[PDB]
């Protein structure tokens, strides 16, 4: 009984960590679109000026 | 930046074919249920005495 | 058997784990530098402005 308990808190504790992994990359790819963008404007401006 | 693609976290059973492995642990059966004598333990002690 | 493999399981979503906050670290630490680069210039064009 305690090895099936570990078990499951094992496989739960797995899914949770495939769901968090998925999520920080899309973040980060967010994070780095947005990054791109505002260094894009930043040299317009610079070349505007 | 890199990504995060080469992070596979393994499990125990995910799906191995659903196996439904039936145990069936029979140890409580496993008991000795000992016969008695042929008598002469309550009876004959009684009946003989001195 | 049961507890190996789960031991062997659980071993390798610590150095998993391990890989992760590693290149996490090093992800963040280049977000912050960025950040930093993008301030430093958004000052600079203010003042220049
Ligand atoms: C992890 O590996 C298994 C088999 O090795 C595969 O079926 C599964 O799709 C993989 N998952 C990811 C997120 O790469």
């Amino acid at each position: 009984s305690a090895l099936g308990k570990l078990q499951d808190v094992v496989n739960q504790n797995a899914q949770a960590l495939n769901t968090l992994v998925k999520q920080l990359s899309s973040n980060f790819g967010a994070i780095s679109s947005v990054l791109n963008d505002i260094l894009s404007r930043l040299d317009k401006v610079e070349a505007e000026v | 930046i890199k990504d995060f693609g080469g992070f596979n976290f393994s499990q125990i059973l995910p799906d191995p074919s659903k196996p439904s492995k039936r145990s069936f642990i029979e140890d409580l059966l496993f008991n000795k249920v000992t016969l008695a004598d042929a008598g002469f333990i309550k009876q004959y002690g009684d009946c003989l005495g001195d």
